[PDB]
């Protein structure tokens, strides 16, 4: 859930040469102590708390093994990848459809759409440095990105199925009936039908 | 048309010279710095008289 | 064998270092035999000053030494012997060698220099004259400027009238600014020459900027317009009728 | 901390703070060093002769003080430090001449497409789009150099991010209007409302 | 194979101060069933263990490697090593850096579907170039410099990118051929036997 | 270690060590003369003037002195009035114009029988410019060539703001380069910044002026019609003082 | 278009072979069933060699 997610970081303490047998420790109070905490600008810590654990091996039966484990939950604030990282995504994603009310005649469908693809690549720089590099699983960030590169992508190849479209000419191409029936006859009349036939 | 069919084969003949041109000059210096960096091998000897 | 900090050592250290550290990394122990011979073998990570050679990088070649001194002794009290049991290299374990993936190791001499004409000191160097394995740069760098170069010739096969050879000859230079932002990472900084991989992306550079601006004059040429500008004789003369038969191009009719 | 809404015009509160590692306010306090005169030095003290000024930030104030707190019944014993704060402000140069300039410029380079003609030829988007690209290099560029906390955002960051949106509606302007120019009759029927709107009744509205 | 590498890391551990004349070295020795084994592999704590984020454990063998050839009282004669074979998990490269390098490359074959009146073909195979130039300069930051081998990933950007100029120079020819006229050029009957009847014949065009 | 030693400091210490820190060995004369001669790294702060960078002379200092020692119970002397560059390696960035040591003593109005005393060795150098000339200004500077050309560029073409955005997109990806390169300070703007920033200025004044001269080419006859002013300085005067015909 | 459909035709198996055949060469790469080549041993805690 990376920019929104949640991290259980703890800190597990104990004596490293001593068992229980002969040292054991105690946890002061339940919670750590966060009355002198610094503020951070990343992480705002909702939840922590301190467990002492006891621990038998079967091999050792009278020597126990103690720890405090001190865990915090911590929540990222979501402001710097939401305004660094989600909203040009965002962009991108809404530049895509324009092409798609460009004129062919205009010559500039692939140039809207290259140079927005160009622009996303060049923001691959941005997203690297800043995503985390691990392959645990997929970031949020990760999956809208690929998302929006695959729709960038996706309109280039049927934008150029539009322009192929468009410049057929019977001195190449000869009309499909059901190129006729489909596109010229049923769809246009469940549409704006602003457009003259 | 007949003067702008001029102009145009002037342009034509000027850019197949500076095809002909660009070509030369690219292998040359291509050749020039490439083999230059060939050539240059590490010393012989470690103490070279000089 | 005696931990080192028991037993008289001579104060022998990289004099040369880059990072303020003279001494071996770890002091371990000393083998001494019965006849008082002590033998120490301490291990070293040292940072030596090298002056590169910056001329032919990538396929450049380094002289890098590692000079050993004694820093306080001078030679009229602790005297200097290349170590030989009379063989003056660098022992390199051939089974055990961690061989660098970039450098090949071409000779590696010891030598002891005798003191400048007391006071005065011998040293001992140690020479790794190393050759770089230039084949990154070759994927990286060296094959795309080609590339970018055959792209900057095939310009001029273009016909004006795609209108297209702007935009080929200006991506062409802003693919070559990405690699200029590539080699900055790499390149050495200083400023006593020039490395021919820099002179090779200029000199592609200014190719490619010559192509743009040989393309602006041919389509000036092609879009001239035919009332506003009338054909001087000369250009008549050299470009339809004597340049086209020695560039093999036959007009039409 | 750094307080990042004003970035790079930003003034920042740095604190250095000092006590005993050891010892409570009952085994050691703290006074200020007093001068020639016998003026209480309460404050950082700067040899004018000898000082260089940091080429980013200029020191303008920096008041000291001296607390005593947690000497309450419960609390215990009296605990006592200094605090310094230094007030520093960022000479803002560098980012004027280098991003702020050049990223005003180019984004108001936009502004350009609409003098662009309406026809194949315009290049009414290539103007838009590439401004977009170049904003995406300076988004790069700005990346490098920003801090990266979320508490607010930097001024640096929302000027960019305004400029893209414009950039971004202006882009999809350049289509409404490249669509609007080139319609056909053989494909479009004439639609005379907008043509009373925008031929008739705008011009004598302005 | 990079991305999809592994990798043959260890950890050697002898002693400078001691020779095997000295000390030796041997593995640890555990129990079962009163039975003695020695522990052959890197111990992992089954419960306690966190994965590393980008690297599997697939073996983690342990060995006493004494050297047949070196004295007794050299300090090479004996170790002890545990060694690390470790898989990359790929799905970072995967997602970031090769499906929209792959795509992006691939693209480069729509060019061949756009008419050469559309006078945007050579722009969209140079940008797609453009594109796999950025692509190589973010893998330029992420491997070292060695000439062992040429990365997967490299090999795959190498001739993307060759294949790319390629698809540059025909899209050069197919212009130039589009745009000749009898002013200029003469149309031989060969060619049009050649490329107006047989080839569309056999490639089933419309 | 096991003798007294003067605590040399130095004053002008930025991020490093302020005393030294390597203790190598004394020798010792039967007369009692010790010489000790320590190495260090020493990390000085110094105003640093970026005007004429790349091209710039840079006059440091580094200020030494005995910090709880005044002259009145331990006095220093420069062994030399230069320091000693007879061992220095060659540098690839800088070369070493001048270099001085310069006693002084001070003596404060509270402290009227304490006087201070420090040495500071000041060096002059300047900055080797080839490798800034050869990756930056010039780069820069067939930019700024290639601006120039769109005015050769004809309109029909239809390229004139494809040559000049790419241009402009070629130098915003050229100023990553800058700024990895040059430094970033704001005591004042360096000569390359300067430059870089008429290049800037220069590439967007040509886009205007190119859109101005588009827009003027377009201009259709039936909206527009031709100002008297327009034909007068533009069709009937400046063509004279050029070499083409006239409409 | 009849040299553009023949390039369509002839690149693109090209490229789709080539950029198969790079890639299966890493998707199948693995590393070894036994950790040393030459040693059937496994050196996993399950195949223990009791002394
Ligand atoms: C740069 O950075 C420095 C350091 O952060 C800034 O200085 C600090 O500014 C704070 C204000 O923003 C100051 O806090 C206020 O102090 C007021 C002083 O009045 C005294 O209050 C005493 C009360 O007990 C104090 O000590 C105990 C110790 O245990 C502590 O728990 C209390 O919280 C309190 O600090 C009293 O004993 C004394 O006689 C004085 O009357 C105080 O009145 C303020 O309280 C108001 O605001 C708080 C807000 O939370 C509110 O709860 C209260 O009811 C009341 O309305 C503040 O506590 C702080 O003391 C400064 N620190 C210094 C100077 O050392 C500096 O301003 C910054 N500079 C800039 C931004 O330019
Ligand atoms: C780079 O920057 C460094 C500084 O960091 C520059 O170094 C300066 O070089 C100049 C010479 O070019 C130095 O001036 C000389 O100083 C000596 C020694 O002065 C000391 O000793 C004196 C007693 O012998 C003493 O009187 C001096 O004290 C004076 O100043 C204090 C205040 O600072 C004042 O309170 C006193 O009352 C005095 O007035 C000081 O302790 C001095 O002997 C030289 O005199 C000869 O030359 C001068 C030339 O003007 C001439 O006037 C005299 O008559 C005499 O012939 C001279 O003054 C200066 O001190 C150095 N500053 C340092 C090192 O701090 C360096 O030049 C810069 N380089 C470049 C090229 O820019
Ligand atoms: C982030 O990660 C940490 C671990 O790192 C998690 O911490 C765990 O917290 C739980 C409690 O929430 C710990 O479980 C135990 O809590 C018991 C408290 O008693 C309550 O619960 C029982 C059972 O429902 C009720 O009967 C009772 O009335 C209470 O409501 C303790 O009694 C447990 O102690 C037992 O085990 C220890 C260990 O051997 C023994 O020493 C004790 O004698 C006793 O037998 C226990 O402490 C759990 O152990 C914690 N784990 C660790 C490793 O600290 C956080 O919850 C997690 N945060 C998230 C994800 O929100
Ligand atoms: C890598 O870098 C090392 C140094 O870091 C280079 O080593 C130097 O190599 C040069 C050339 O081989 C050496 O120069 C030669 O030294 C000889 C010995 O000089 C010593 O003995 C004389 C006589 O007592 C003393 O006067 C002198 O101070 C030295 O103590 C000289 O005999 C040579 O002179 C001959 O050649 C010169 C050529 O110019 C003639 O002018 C002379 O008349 C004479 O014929 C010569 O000067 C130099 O000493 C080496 N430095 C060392 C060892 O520290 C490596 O060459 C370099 N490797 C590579 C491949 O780049
Ligand atoms: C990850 O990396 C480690 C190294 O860091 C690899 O470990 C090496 O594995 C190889 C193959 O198992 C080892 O090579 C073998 O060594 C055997 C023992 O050699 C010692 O003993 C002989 C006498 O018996 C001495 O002569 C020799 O000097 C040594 O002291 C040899 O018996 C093996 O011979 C076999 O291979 C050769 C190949 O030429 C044949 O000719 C033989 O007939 C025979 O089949 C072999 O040489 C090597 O020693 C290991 N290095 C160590 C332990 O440091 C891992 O295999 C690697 N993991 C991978 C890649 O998955
Ligand atoms: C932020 C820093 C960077 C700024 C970047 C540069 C500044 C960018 C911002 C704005 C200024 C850009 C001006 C470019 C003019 C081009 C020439 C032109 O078309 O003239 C026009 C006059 O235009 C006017 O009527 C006057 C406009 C002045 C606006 C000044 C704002 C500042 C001609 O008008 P027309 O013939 O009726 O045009 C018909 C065709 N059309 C509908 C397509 C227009
Ligand atoms: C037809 C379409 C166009 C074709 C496209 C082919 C594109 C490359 C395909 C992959 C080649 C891999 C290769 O074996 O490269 C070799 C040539 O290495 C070179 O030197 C080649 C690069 C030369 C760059 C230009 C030099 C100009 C002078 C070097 O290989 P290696 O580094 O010894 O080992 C590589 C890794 N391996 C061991 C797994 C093989
Ligand atoms: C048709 C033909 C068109 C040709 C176009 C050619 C264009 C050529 C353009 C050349 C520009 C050269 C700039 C040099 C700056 C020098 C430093 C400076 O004064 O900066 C100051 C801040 O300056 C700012 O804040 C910048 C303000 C914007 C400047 C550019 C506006 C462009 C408008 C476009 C619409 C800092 O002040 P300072 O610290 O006092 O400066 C000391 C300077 N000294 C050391 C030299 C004394
Ligand atoms: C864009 C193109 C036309 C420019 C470069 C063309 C020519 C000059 C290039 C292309 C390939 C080059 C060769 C590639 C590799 C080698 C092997 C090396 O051991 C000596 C130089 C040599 C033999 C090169 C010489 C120059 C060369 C022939
Ligand atoms: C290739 C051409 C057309 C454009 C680029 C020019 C380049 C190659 C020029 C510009 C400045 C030049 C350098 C200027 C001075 C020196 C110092 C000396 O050691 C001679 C060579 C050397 C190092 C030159 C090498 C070539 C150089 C780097
Ligand atoms: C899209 C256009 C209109 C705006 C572009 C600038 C963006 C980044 C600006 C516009 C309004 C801004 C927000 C306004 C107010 C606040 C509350 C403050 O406590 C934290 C920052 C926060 C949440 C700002 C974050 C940045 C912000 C979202
Ligand atoms: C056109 C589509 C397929 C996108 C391009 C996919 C390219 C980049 C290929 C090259 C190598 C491929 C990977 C190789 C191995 C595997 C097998 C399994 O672990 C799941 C898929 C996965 C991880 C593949 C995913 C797709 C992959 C990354
Ligand atoms: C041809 C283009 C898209 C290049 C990328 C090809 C990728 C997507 C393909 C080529 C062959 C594919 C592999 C073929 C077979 C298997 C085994 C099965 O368990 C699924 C995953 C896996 C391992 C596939 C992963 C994806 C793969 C690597
Ligand atoms: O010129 C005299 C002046 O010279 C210098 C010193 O070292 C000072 O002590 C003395 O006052």
């Amino acid at each position: 859930h990376f920019p929104f997610d949640e991290q259980n970081c703890s800190m597990k303490l104990g004596t490293w040469t001593y068992d229980g047998s002969v040292v054991a420790i105690n946890p002061e109070s339940d919670q750590p102590d966060l009355s002198n905490f610094m503020e951070s600008g990343e992480w705002v810590i909702k939840e922590s708390r301190g467990w002492k654990h006891s621990v038998t091996y079967s091999c050792c039966p009278d020597t126990p093994y103690l720890d405090i484990t001190y865990h915090f939950v911590m929540q990222r604030l979501p402001l710097y990848f939401i305004v660094n990282v989600i909203i040009p995504c965002l962009l991108f994603s809404f530049l895509t459809g324009l092409v798609f009310y460009l004129p062919t005649d205009s010559g500039e469908k692939m140039t809207l759409s290259i140079s927005v693809l160009l622009s996303l690549t060049v923001f691959l720089l941005v997203i690297v440095e800043l995503i985390p590099s691990t392959s645990s699983a997929v970031p949020l960030i990760g999956k809208y990105m690929l998302f929006t590169m695959v729709f960038v992508i996706a309109s280039i190849i049927i934008t150029v199925i539009v322009i192929n479209t468009h410049h057929r000419s019977p001195s190449t191409h000869v009309m499909p009936n059901w190129v006729r029936k489909v596109f010229i006859d049923t769809i246009p009349n469940i549409m704006f039908f602003s457009t003259m036939k | 048309d007949a003067l702008k069919e001029d102009w145009q084969f002037v342009a034509m003949v000027v850019d197949r010279l500076f095809l002909w041109t660009f070509i030369i000059f690219t292998s040359v210096g291509t050749l020039v710095i490439f083999l230059d960096a060939t050539y240059h091998l590490p010393p012989p000897d470690p103490f070279p008289s000089r | 064998r005696i931990t080192a900090e028991s037993v008289w050592l001579p104060d022998v250290v990289l004099l040369n270092n880059n990072d303020g550290n003279f001494d071996v990394a770890l002091d371990i122990s000393v083998v001494v035999s019965s006849d008082g011979s002590v033998r120490w073998q301490p291990p070293g990570i040292y940072r030596s000053s090298c002056s590169i050679q910056v001329t032919y990088f990538p396929f450049d070649w380094q002289n890098c030494t590692m000079v050993f001194s004694s820093y306080s002794y001078d030679s009229s009290e602790v005297s200097l012997q290349t170590g030989l049991g009379g063989h003056q290299e660098i022992h390199i374990h051939e089974g055990t060698f961690i061989e660098n993936g970039q450098w090949e190791i071409i000779h590696k001499p010891s030598r002891l220099i005798q003191p400048p004409g007391e006071g005065q000191r011998q040293e001992v160097i140690f020479y790794l004259i190393i050759r770089r394995k230039p084949l990154f740069y070759l994927v990286n760098v060296i094959a795309p400027c080609i590339l970018i170069t055959l792209l900057a010739i095939f310009v001029f096969y273009l016909p004006p009238d795609a209108g297209e050879k702007m935009g080929l000859s200006i991506f062409a230079l802003l693919t070559l600014t990405v690699f200029l932002l590539l080699l900055a990472d790499k390149v050495p900084e200083t400023s006593l020459s020039v490395p021919i991989i820099i002179k090779y992306l200029m000199f592609t550079m200014v190719l490619v900027t010559f192509s743009v601006i040989l393309s602006v004059v041919v389509l000036n040429l092609h879009h001239r317009s035919p009332h506003t500008h009338q054909m001087p004789l000369w250009v008549r003369q050299i470009f339809i009728h004597k340049l086209p038969l020695y560039l093999r191009l036959k007009r039409p009719k | 901390a750094v307080e990042v809404t004003y970035f790079p015009f930003d003034w920042q509160n740095c604190s250095l703070i000092f006590r005993s590692q050891t010892y409570n306010a009952e085994e050691v306090e703290f006074t200020f060093a007093v001068d020639n005169d016998g003026k209480t030095i309460n404050k950082i003290d700067i040899d004018t002769e000898a000082y260089t000024e940091n080429g980013e930030w200029a020191i303008d104030f920096c008041p000291g003080v001296i607390r005593r707190h947690h000497g309450g019944a419960t609390d215990g014993p009296g605990e006592t430090d200094v605090i310094y704060s230094l007030i520093i402000r960022r000479k803002p140069l560098f980012y004027v001449i280098n991003i702020i300039v050049p990223c005003v410029l180019i984004s108001g380079l936009v502004l350009l497409a609409y003098f662009l003609p309406a026809q194949a030829g315009g290049q009414k988007c290539t103007v838009s789009i590439n401004v977009l690209l170049a904003q995406t290099v300076f988004l790069f560029l700005i990346a490098q150099k920003i801090p990266e906390t979320s508490l607010s955002v930097p001024l640096l960051g929302r000027f960019l991010i305004f400029v893209m949106v414009v950039a971004t509606l202006i882009v999809m302007n350049c289509v409404i209007v490249l669509n609007v120019s080139q319609r056909t009759p053989t494909t479009h029927a004439m639609s005379p409302r907008l043509r009373h709107v925008l031929l008739e009744l705008l011009p004598r509205l302005l | 194979y990079f991305p999809f590498d592994w990798q043959n890391c260890s950890l050697k551990f002898s002693s400078l101060k001691y020779t095997a004349k000295e000390i030796t070295l041997s593995l640890k020795q555990d129990a079962k069933e009163n039975r003695t084994y020695p522990v052959e592999w890197i111990i992992i704590d089954p419960e306690g263990f966190t994965e590393n984020g980008e690297w599997e454990i697939v073996h983690r063998p342990a060995r006493v490697n004494v050297d047949p050839r070196a004295p007794l009282d050299s300090p090479s004669r004996q170790d002890i090593t545990f060694y690390l074979i470790i898989r990359r998990k790929p799905l970072f490269y995967i997602i970031n850096i090769l499906v929209p390098c792959v795509l992006i490359s691939f693209m480069v074959n729509l060019v061949f579907y756009l008419p050469a009146d559309s006078g945007e073909k050579t722009s969209v195979a140079i940008s797609v170039l453009l594109a796999q130039s950025v692509f190589l300069l973010l893998i330029s930051k992420r491997l070292p410099a060695t000439s062992m081998a040429i990365p997967l990933i490299g090999k795959f950007l190498l001739f993307g990118m060759v294949l790319v100029t390629m698809v540059v120079v025909i899209c050069v020819i197919v212009l130039n051929i589009h745009f000749r006229t009898p002013s200029t050029h003469v149309l031989s009957e060969g060619v049009k036997k050649l490329f107006l009847e047989t080839l569309p014949e056999l490639l089933h065009m419309s | 270690e096991k003798i007294w030693r003067p605590d040399l400091v130095l004053y002008n210490n930025a991020d490093g060590d302020f005393a030294i820190v390597k203790f190598t060995k004394v020798l010792l004369q039967y007369t009692g003369h010790i010489t000790w001669t320590p190495p260090a790294i020493f990390k000085s702060y110094c105003e640093i003037i970026v005007t004429h960078f790349p091209f710039d002379e840079q006059n440091c200092s580094m200020k030494l002195g005995t910090w709880t020692y005044d002259g009145s119970v331990v006095a220093i002397n420069p062994e030399s009035d230069q320091p000693d560059l007879s061992n220095f390696m060659e540098s690839g960035e800088w070369v070493i114009k001048e270099s001085r040591g310069w006693k002084h003593s001070v003596t404060y109005s509270c402290c009227p029988d304490t006087p201070y005393l420090d040495i500071t060795y000041h060096f002059v150098m300047q900055r080797l410019p080839l490798y800034f000339i050869v990756n930056v200004i010039i780069p820069c500077l067939l930019f700024s060539f290639l601006t120039g050309l769109v005015f050769y560029l004809p309109t029909d073409s239809g390229e004139k703001m494809t040559l000049s955005i790419s241009v402009l997109l070629s130098l915003t990806v050229f100023l990553l380069v800058i700024v990895e390169l040059i430094p970033s300070t704001s005591s004042a703007v360096p000569l390359i910044g300067k430059y870089m920033l008429f290049t800037m200025v220069f590439v967007i004044a040509s886009i205007i002026i190119t859109v101005i001269v588009i827009n003027t080419h377009h201009r259709s006859p039936s909206t527009h019609v031709m100002p008297n002013w327009v034909r007068k300085v533009f069709i009937d005067t400046i063509p004279n003082i050029m070499f083409f015909s006239t409409m | 278009r009849t040299v553009d459909r023949l390039c369509l035709f002839v690149v693109t198996p090209v490229m789709v072979v080539g950029t198969a055949w790079i890639f299966l060469q890493g998707v199948y790469n693995q590393p070894p069933p036994q950790p040393f080549p030459g040693d059937p041993y496994s050196y996993n805690v399950q195949d223990k060699r009791f002394i």
